[PDB]
RNA sequence: GCCCAGACAGCCAGGAUGUUGGCUUAGAAGCAGCCAUCAUUUAAAGAAAGCGUAAUAGCUCACUGGUCGAGUCGGCCUGC
């Protein structure tokens, strides 16, 4: 394909289609030959935008447990792994998930009266 | 099929009638306490006839019930552990038994799948939270 | 600034930023205010988005047998299944491998001459 | 002394895990009584301030977010 349509298409895949991507260059070619793509890929503003999925916790409803059991069973987590975070919130509740898991998620979290936001 | 009730807990492997404590409870969601009596007395025999287990039940959809003996060790091994029988009135004041380091780590990872935490450390501590309020020294 | 207009600014900012801006919230107010806010930052997608793996086929270049080879070889489709997996590139040659196999999977591609991507 | 880092009260959703803490008790399982009142999971949940059960269950409160939106609160003294 064009370099130009391969530039674009990169462009479109998401950090997770462009991850496993330079990794893949890395078996084959190899760490060294692989390392120019590894090194334009990972510039996929991902980070240097703060965005976008995932599910951020906004608010969750005055009690814990409820919160937390969500993310207990979705993190899975003892007494200071989802109580010392989920709090502030650290939405960070779950990472690299799809748009139906992490739509998922956010609705038992909703159950529970969990304000998610989808990034 | 939409009728549907959940809730039981510890109960001593052979203990079940009368009414009292476990007659109304129970009896009044749609299963009876006639039979699901000797349906539990009857599946917990070949362990410890000294053991408050929590059997998880259902309810109904017909009228019948459900069974399922999980799993003390957890619990029990801890009373027993610094006298069961004979306890301290009143905890922190005196002592009734004792424990060594590694039965502090052995009632611990056995109950993990209940207990939470990450780390053994973290494991080893909480049941140290639970140390003692019932005699038992920490060393 | 308004609450929406912060969010989006939020969502702009770089890694270095963000960690910026919850340190500051942290000295400020504390670990126990500011933590309200050291939250919606974290979930800024940096690993989330990457640290997971399936095989994608980017290009087979020239070598279009050569590459089918490879699939007919990995998947054990026919021939004319194949080259039709091949030729418009339906990316998927075979996902819910682990790592090291969506990797060593890649290893068996391009040495046909074909640009592989897993996601 | 507290005040424009909109809290204090509404409304939404949320009050857990070891554990029914122990002892005692026919039973008591946050909530008869006797002792303690720790920790594991978070913005926040007291081994629990009330209602409730035969004992559970169930329902609220404390605690904190969302939403609703400005001065408030404690105290001293004096006139009628």
């Amino acid at each position: 394909i064009t370099k130009d349509q391969i530039i674009e298409a990169v462009a479109a895949m998401s950090v997770m289609d462009v991850v496993e991507l330079i990794s893949a260059m890395e078996e084959k070619f190899g760490v060294s030959a692989a390392a120019a793509v590894a090194v334009a890929a990972g510039p996929v503003e991902a980070a240097e935008e703060k965005t976008e999925f995932d599910v951020i916790l906004k608010a969750a409803g005055a009690n814990k447990v409820a919160v937390i059991k969500a993310v207990r069973g979705a993190t899975g987590l003892g007494l200071k792994e989802a109580k010392d975070l989920v709090e502030s919130a650290p939405a960070a509740l779950k990472e690299g998930v799809s748009k139906d898991d992490a739509e998922a998620l956010k609705k038992a979290l909703e159950e529970a009266g969990a304000e998610v936001e989808v990034k | 099929k939409k009728v549907q009730a959940y809730v039981k807990l510890q109960v001593a492997a052979g203990m079940a009638n009368p009414s009292p404590p476990v007659g109304p409870a129970l009896g009044q969601q749609g299963v009876n306490i006639m039979e699901f009596c000797k349906a539990f007395n009857a599946k917990t025999d070949s362990i410890e006839k000294g053991l408050p287990i929590p059997v998880v039940i259902t309810v109904y959809a017909d009228r019948s019930f459900t069974f399922v003996t999980k799993t003390p060790p957890a619990a029990v091994l801890l009373k027993k552990a610094a006298g069961i029988k004979s306890g301290s009135g009143k905890p922190n004041k005196d002592k009734v038994g004792k424990i060594s380091r590694a039965q502090l780590q052995e009632i611990a990872q056995t109950k993990a799948a209940d207990m939470t935490g990450a780390d053994i450390e973290a494991m080893t501590r909480s049941i140290e939270g639970t140390a003692r309020s019932m005699g038992l020294v920490v060393e």
